[PDB]
RNA sequence: CCCUAAGCAAUCACUUAGUGGAAAAGGAAGUGAUCGAGCGAUGACAACCAGGAGGUGGGCUUGGAAGCAGCCAUCCUUUGA
């Protein structure tokens, strides 16, 4: 039953989801977290969700998101971004590092357009904008 | 009635036989007949009034201590067994036969699968909290019961 | 090659402990009149350190424990302020003497 | 956890789907009990795009490296060994600090020698 | 920074009265915590409010006798029992219904309550649901409206 | 029109087994003894019709496991109020099927100290049969009444109710709703909603349930 | 030690042992919890 | 089996207490047999690591009672929690 709330969740995260990534989360506060989850939800449209990786990664199975398995351990939060504006998604938490000083906090893993790039990868499309 | 201690106010006869209590059951099965929960026998014996009544206050002081507010009084019990049978016994340095003796006390006969007491209007951790402590003042093996 | 170590505390005010021949034999001071003598059995052996420890080496470790435990049983830490012998990482409750 | 170390250096493929052990050890040894034992410790991580395998070496005190294989053992197996290595070391050390010589020696032929019960004698 | 947090203790002060002896007395005194610059930061802060203001601050205490504290706006127990009627709550709530609001004072606590340091991405309904709940721990009543 | 209503109780697929039965040549406490010691359950299926002369009565006997896990599943008013499919074999895991019927559990006789299986009676219901059914209560909405709000205590008069009922469409329970009820009145046995084809055998004037004024 | 007939386990940190052929009740935090069957 | 006439009898199981070869309420849960119940690669249990929050110091009581002397309420929110 707790399986179908993250089912939903993401059901409801993946219908105008262009990006689905990672964040560490060790050692983040809960203040802190939930800054960071009301930050990426107001400046941009990306909905953070923490969640099992067995669930997540089986409702992404048959799925667009089907080859991010391996990047899947590990304390994850989910960064489903849900609009098209992926630029403005990875500056914020850029700023986020720069501002409160959380550099064990990585984005690790990234799946767009069925490829996953690394975070050496993913840093040039936050480089160009639109 | 009487309070606490139950045994009738008069009685047809003074002196009654001995009896036998070692035997006798419940034929067709037994169903609680008021309550959700109860306590019943599983031997067939003889119970004092003095033992009934201490197993009643240890149902009736459990549910007094684990439930407080408006929950604590709405805890109920039936009492389903009753002393209604008197027996006698002699004194000390009296020979054997000169009639019976004075009556002493009241017991009651239990067969076995008979509902002894009855609960209802607690909860059932309660129910079978208060059905262990009630146990221990009995000298019958008891059982705990639900209503299903 | 002694692979296995067990390590005691000497706690309290006047207390100590010493070894006498090539970890052979320990002497122990726990407030008696006289010195407490054990004989350390083979493939054991004993050393005393600038912290009022001792250290129980040896290559058998059911014997090396158990000598850890004499010794420690020849003055178990008493209750009220830690006094005695111990293990280094055993935790001691101690309790208000009125 | 950091008490015997002056290193810890981690380098793992981020896309490879042995990244476990690695990505828990950093959970390990970032912690806030972990780096209030020791804020002199140093924790490097090396994120690569190449695939060697992952793997966790850590240099001890007394300047002793012994590396991991991070892509086959897991974090906590890991973490006994660095604590059962630490220990030695240290053990080995106030040896060596109160003129003992370490390693401590013993013939390998007093098992079989008897051992009668240790009484305390006064 | 670095730190490892020694204490954290609340405290309920009046709005620039800050005088550090009855209430910012024992209560910093116990754990070593210095008065004289956490008071005049404290009322460096709340001097644009009216005074007799029940302001709660929470003091994160240090092993470094360093101060970063939090201060908040009263209770929505006061906001309530202010906004309402009598400073008494129930002896039974629940059971003894004490003063009656109905909707519109809650959504302007809800406004208010939404100011505070670390409330910037609660919504509204969410605030306004707790005051409901708070207003229920207290036996006041709670309305569509009131006429 | 012979079928359960939208809204009501219908019997549950979890506990919808096929109960299965062996011959059995003789009655008395011998052979329910040697039964019993076996590990089966003595038993018999008859039906309504000629009730003189037994009813078309068939000697069989049952698993104690399977009458035992059926009682403690469902409970005992719940296993006497729902039917089932007995299956009648030769011998157990044979293929000559002897019967295959519909039957209702009309009797089960636990022993009074132990609470083990002594008998269990089938009485046959094909579609079409009116069989009188005690129907337990579903007691639901006491935490949104404003009587047990108060304090005040639910006195439970009676846990079951008698019912004629069709054998197509006998529930397995009754939801009494207690959510309309605040201190001192009562319902009655016309107050439960069932199918308009079962008809209640006692008054409609018998008190179900009645919340009792709490002790200020 | 309390040796009773009927010993039980009176906290969580009460383990029953069987030494000897003999019910032990010991205890890492209370030292009145310990007991024996006898 | 010997004492003691006749089996260290045969087959399949059980106990390791000399139970057998005295003694109850009650305790403990050793060792088997059968049927269930609940959870479980969607990763359970045990272990290790990190969090366990906000309205809020709920209202009353009250010298103080702040999750935790006592009475009443026991809701809501953000949440992975
Ligand atoms: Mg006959
Ligand atoms: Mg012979
Ligand atoms: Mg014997
Ligand atoms: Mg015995
Ligand atoms: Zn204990």
């Amino acid at each position: 039953r707790r399986a179908l709330l993250v089912a939903g969740k993401t059901k409801i995260n993946l219908q105008n989801c262009h990006f689905i990534t990672g964040i560490n989360y060790n050692g983040l506060t809960v203040k802190q977290l939930q800054e960071l989850r009301g930050i990426l939800r107001e400046n941009s449209n990306t909905k953070l969700l923490v969640a099992k990786n067995t669930l997540v990664f089986k409702a992404l199975e048959g799925t667009k998101w089907e080859s991010l398995k391996p990047c899947m351990k590990g304390m994850n939060a989910w960064i489903f971004v849900q609009t098209e504006d992926i630029p403005a998604a990875l500056k914020t938490f850029v700023s986020f590092q720069k501002e409160k000083k959380l550099f064990d906090n990585n984005l690790g893993g990234a799946v767009f357009e069925k490829k996953l790039y690394g975070p050496q990868d993913y840093k040039v499309i936050e480089t160009m904008p639109s | 009635k009487k309070g606490d201690v139950l045994y009738p106010k008069r009685t047809k006869y003074s002196k009654y036989r001995k009896g036998r209590c070692s035997r006798g059951c419940k034929p067709d099965g037994t169903k609680l007949g008021f309550g959700r929960y109860g306590i019943k026998s599983c031997k067939a014996g003889r119970l004092s009034y003095r033992a009934i009544e201490a197993a009643r206050r240890a149902i009736i002081g459990h549910f007094h201590r684990a439930m407080s507010g408006q929950f604590r009084r709405n805890g109920k019990i039936w009492v389903r067994v009753f002393a209604d049978l008197p027996i006698t016994g002699k004194p000390t340095e009296v020979r054997m036969g000169r009639g019976k003796g004075n009556p002493t006390g009241w017991i009651a006969r239990v067969s076995t699968g008979q509902i002894l007491f009855e609960m209802d209007g607690v909860s059932l951790a309660n129910a079978r909290q208060a059905a262990t402590l009630a146990a221990h003042k009995l000298c019958l093996s008891t059982k705990f019961v639900q209503w299903s | 090659e002694a692979k296995f170590f067990r390590f005691l505390k000497i706690v309290g005010v006047g207390y100590k402990a010493r070894a006498e021949e090539a970890g052979r034999f320990l002497y122990l001071k726990l407030g008696y009149s006289h010195e407490v003598e054990l004989a350390v059995p083979p493939a054991v052996r004993v050393f005393c350190f600038k912290n009022n420890v001792v250290c129980c080496t040896g290559i058998d470790k059911d014997r090396v424990h158990q000598f850890a435990a004499t010794v420690r049983s020849c003055k178990p830490p008493e209750v009220y302020k830690g006094k005695g012998i111990m293990y280094v990482d055993e935790v001691v409750k101690k309790k208000v003497g009125k | 956890m950091l008490k015997f170390l002056s290193k810890v250096k981690i380098e793992f493929n981020t896309l490879d789907p042995r990244l476990a052990s690695c990505v828990e050890f950093l959970a390990q040894c970032n912690a806030r009990k972990a780096k209030e034992s020791n804020p002199n410790c140093q924790v490097l991580v090396k994120r690569r795009t190449d695939d060697q395998p992952p793997q966790i070496s850590v240099t001890f005190v007394n300047g002793v490296e012994e590396a991991f294989d991070a892509a086959a053992t897991s974090a906590q197996s890991i973490r006994k060994m660095i604590l059962d290595k630490g220990q030695y070391l240290e053990t080995e050390q106030m040896f060596r600090e109160a003129g003992e010589q370490w390693p401590v020696i013993i013939p390998e032929e007093e098992i079989h020698q008897e051992a009668p019960g240790v009484k305390p004698r006064k | 920074t670095r730190r490892a947090v020694a204490g954290t203790i609340k405290l309920t002060v009046l709005a620039g009265k800050a005088s550090p002896g009855p209430p910012v007395s024992p209560a910093l005194g116990p754990y070593r915590l210095n008065m004289m610059a956490f008071c005049k930061d404290f009322n460096a802060r709340t001097q644009k409010y009216k005074p007799d203001t029940p302001m709660a601050v929470k003091i994160t205490a240090y092993m470094d006798h360093s101060f970063e504290f939090t201060f908040k706006s009263p209770s929505v127990s006061w906001y309530i029992k202010k906004a309402a009627g009598v400073d008494k709550g129930s002896t039974r709530p629940g059971h003894l219904t004490v003063t009656t609001l109905s909707v519109r004072h809650v959504y302007e606590i809800a406004k208010v309550k939404q100011t505070d340091p670390f409330c910037q991405y609660m919504p509204l309904e969410s605030i306004c649901k707790s005051i409901i709940g708070t207003a229920n721990s207290m036996g006041i009543k709670i309305v569509q409206d009131l006429e | 029109q012979l079928e359960y209503l939208p809204g009501f109780p219908r019997p549950d697929a979890k506990h919808a087994e096929t109960i299965l039965a062996v011959p059995r040549s003789d009655s008395g406490k011998n052979i329910s003894a040697k039964e019993r010691k076996a590990g089966r359950v003595p038993s018999i299926i008859f039906e309504q019709e000629d009730g003189q002369h037994g009813g078309n009565k068939r000697l069989v006997s049952v698993q104690t496991n399977q009458i035992r896990k059926l009682v403690t599943h469902l409970g005992y008013s719940f296993f006497l109020s729902r039917l089932f499919d007995v299956e009648v074999r030769s011998e157990i895991g044979s293929d000559e099927v002897i019967e295959k019927v519909r039957a209702l559990p009309r009797s089960i006789h636990l022993h009074s100290g132990t609470d083990a299986p002594l008998n269990v009676t089938f009485i046959r219901a094909p579609p079409g049969t009116l069989l009188k059914v005690d129907i337990p209560l579903v007691f639901i909405g006491d935490d949104v009444s404003p009587g047990l709000k108060k304090g005040a205590s639910l006195n439970t008069i009676k846990r079951t109710v008698k019912f004629l009922c069709p054998a197509e469409i006998v529930p397995p329970y009754i939801e009494v709703d207690l959510s309309l009820l605040d201190v001192g009145q009562k319902l009655v046995a016309g107050d439960l909603k069932v199918h308009p084809a079962l008809k209640l055998i006692r008054p409609k004037d018998e008190p179900i349930v009645k919340i009792a004024g709490g002790r200020v | 030690m309390k040796v009773r007939s009927s010993v039980k386990k009176m906290c969580e940190f009460c383990k029953t042992v069987k030494r000897r052929g003999r019910v032990y009740v010991i205890c890492s935090s209370n030292p009145k919890h310990k007991q024996r069957q006898g």
